[PDB]
DNA sequence: AAAC
DNA sequence: AAAC
DNA sequence: AAAC
DNA sequence: AAAC
């Protein structure tokens, strides 16, 4: 017998509908398309973004980010994948990670949990890589779970927590920033030349602390470049950002005349231009919905830290341009701030930033997506968004905090035989 | 690599009309004949 | 104190002379330049290639290949390197491989052996990567030595053995090529459909055997591409190939009038166009000198394998286009061929190739670079060149079989401060 | 990536004349003054 | 002495 | 890897 | 029935 | 990483 040895590349329509729902600061997978080496991929996601009904009228738009990343399988199975491709037909089948027995416990990967409880490891691992390289704060430790079953029900069902949009309190300098540096000197002399050197080393430290915690950044610093293969990072193909809005619904009965309900319907469109897939992998598309971090009790630093010194009030450039990072507490910027919770700020930061003001009349008023009490906890707990901080904002519904109905138009120019080349023996 | 964001598609939402892509290609279903 | 935090990229002249010598089929390092992330590298190697004086006049030109590869350090220290860059100034110093106590025992890396006996592991490892990805036959096992001290004195001093230029005997199909394939059938029926499938699987096998033993090749087959980072391969930047020649010296004394000595002087030029170094690494430049594999006893297959069948003599395209690889012995193509040494050839190969003819009058005549007896040994020993097969060709000299005097013009556009920025405290 | 070979530099060999590149740049040696 |  |  |  |  002679067999159908070739195939000619033709457009494959892998389009599908997406019925989505998530929480406010959690990263969730909304679509995934497995890709073959050599195919060309393009997508047009067009749908509507809705928030759960809110308790009063619209006050603030939320921002939406949609991302499409490419994760080669090699990146996920390493050596094992390489060998699989080489071994070919009799390669040992690929490893499968374990989920918790519930229908929504793999939802973070945008999938229904199979009854067996396992999924392809590349689906779980790709997600972790995406999170650890673009979403955790550079200084937090990577998420290193071996199987989805190690996750809480909120991480598993809704996706991992993302950081807030940058603030003085939301984006402090990295935890271990040094506020001083000693040079061991001799008892009655200092080496003028060693001192010089001392400064050169701290420099190098300081840069890694503030801008280069990641290997890829250290190289760019040298003016070199590093491939996504060099540090195994998911490649960001496309990203769309938008503000979702809508309209208020006027109540009209005897008791609710003078009352409104904000309806957020936002038409959006996520377009990924054609992309050449160099090796077999998954194409992950994720969504993140967030509100600006408006707390109902943030104070202006100068208004809440006692008596004002010359250094704090004068705006003297020689001072600000030359002294160490300032360690501050949650109490210097918040009404119920824990004085025990510290953070390092740049000197003069208070003159480079302005907090939003929420009159005290709004403090526990439901229907506003404001953070009601200052985040309590370690630096990490304060920068990671907590979806419950938004519970009193919406009407209670089964579709969490936001829901979307999208049409994923996706075309892949792949080269596999026709469905009938496939079902015909000859 | 990623870039400009655009869900700013100014419009009232439209009910999802059809799960079949934009550009199709060869035939996918074989059922023994025509089936409406 | 304020320190010299920047530098401006300016041309660095890293030019140097090279006084070289090697054996005939061994790959030797002739120059190495350590590169920093972000520099631009360019080189103009211009010198003369000489062979040791030969015993009679010139008869055949040898061919010369000069190669320049780039090997990123990450490729060599992996994870350890990544961490080193991140750790910065207090990173743990990099590992150093061990050499044998002799002055020429690191010569294969184009260097004099330090008295301590160790060298940077990247220098030794880079060489192995280069060898294993472009020089061994795809089907031989990689060279996996941990330290240079595990090598024989000929590998260590002269470089590793390379394969001969392709021949019927020098380039047989890979050792394990299958000559048949069984499909387990039932006792009185065969599944017409399984058979079909059987053929699809063998196909996939066959391709990996003949053209895709390397992962990178399997992907190109899919029409995808793989970065040099994907499989860790040294990147080939430039390659020059040439035929070295010279002239005969006429003897003129009473006894040597009628006698000649071939003098091979070959001016050559190896130019590497500018190259952007994406990450810190070494730039390796190696030379390989080889002669076409002319044996003094190869016979034409049809003239040395008995009685001729229709399949062997007719050139019938339907036969050749359809039967398994033919297993042959060293005796079917050589006068003192070991009948016990087999090899798989393509059917009809004998009509696609013609051996060179050396009249028997030349058999043990010294001064001709001919292979005098057919290579004896396993497939691997026969394809790897053996420099001693050329000993009776040259006058015996201290500079081995070939010597070169080159001027490496190399310019690097790097960014490090000036030699005085460097020696001035302020 | 590598390519065309060229030691075919048609010429009689010339003695190596000088180990100093093609394009130089800043000063490298400081010995206290001029030294021939 | 590829120098504020 | 002179490839449906 | 994206068909020698 | 609004960088000698």
């Amino acid at each position: 017998s002679n067999i159908q040895t070739g195939a000619e590349r033709m457009p494959h329509d892998l389009s599908h509908l997406g019925f989505l729902a998530g929480q406010i600061g959690r990263l969730i997978t909304i679509s995934t398309t497995p890709v073959i080496a050599g195919d060309s991929f393009e997508m047009d996601a067009v749908g509507a973004l809705r928030l759960s009904p809110l308790r009063r009228g619209l006050a603030i738009d939320s921002t939406v980010d949609i991302f499409t990343f490419y994760v080669p399988h090699r990146h996920v199975y390493g050596e094992q994948w390489i060998k699989f491709m080489k071994d070919g037909v009799n390669a040992t089948p690929l490893p499968t990670v374990n989920t918790t027995g519930y229908i929504d416990h793999a939802a973070f990967l945008g999938t229904i949990n199979p009854d067996t409880n396992k999924i392809p490891k590349h689906l779980f691992q790709g997600y972790l890589n995406i999170y650890n390289n673009y979403f955790k704060a550079p200084w937090m430790p990577d998420r290193t779970e071996a199987n989805p079953n190690e996750l809480n029900q909120d991480d598993a069902r809704y996706g991992f927590r993302c950081c807030h949009l940058k603030n003085i309190w939301t984006a402090p300098l990295p935890p271990e920033t040094e506020l001083s540096r000693q040079m061991t000197t001799s008892t009655t002399s200092i080496d003028i030349m060693g001192l010089q050197a001392a400064y050169a080393n701290l420099h190098t430290d300081q840069e890694r602390d503030y801008f280069m915690q990641r290997y890829r950044d250290v190289i760019s610093s040298f003016g070199g470049k590093t491939s996504y293969d060099a540090d195994n990072r998911p490649l960001l193909v496309m990203r769309s950002n938008l503000w979702a809005s809508g309209y208020d619904v006027d109540g009209t009965d005897q008791t609710s005349l003078g009352q409104f309900s904000g309806r957020v319907q936002q038409t959006y469109k996520h377009s990924v231009p054609r992309f050449f897939v160099p090796e077999h992998g998954t194409m992950f598309t994720l969504a993140l919905v967030r509100f600006p971090p408006t707390a109902t009790k943030e104070i202006q630093y100068l208004n809440a830290k006692g008596a004002l010194t010359y250094t704090d009030i004068a705006g003297d450039p020689v001072l600000y341009g030359n002294l160490p990072p300032r360690e501050i507490s949650m109490k210097d910027v918040f009404r119920s701030g824990d004085s025990s919770k510290k953070f390092k700020i740049a000197e003069g930061q208070w003159y480079r930033y302005a907090p939003s003001y929420v009159s005290p009349a709004y403090h526990l008023l439901e229907g506003f997506p404001f953070i009601q009490e200052p985040p309590s906890g370690d630096l990490q707990e304060r920068v990671l968004i907590r979806h419950h901080d938004y519970d009193q904002c919406f009407q209670s519904v089964q579709l969490l905090q936001w829901n979307s109905q999208v049409k994923f138009n996706v075309t892949v120019y792949r080269n596999l035989p026709t469905t009938r080349d496939s079902i015909m023996t000859s | 690599k990623g870039k400009k964001r655009s869900g700013a598609r100014p419009g009232r939402p439209q009910p999802l009309r059809g799960t079949k892509g934009k550009r199709k290609g060869a035939r996918l279903w074989y059922v023994g004949g025509q089936q409406f």
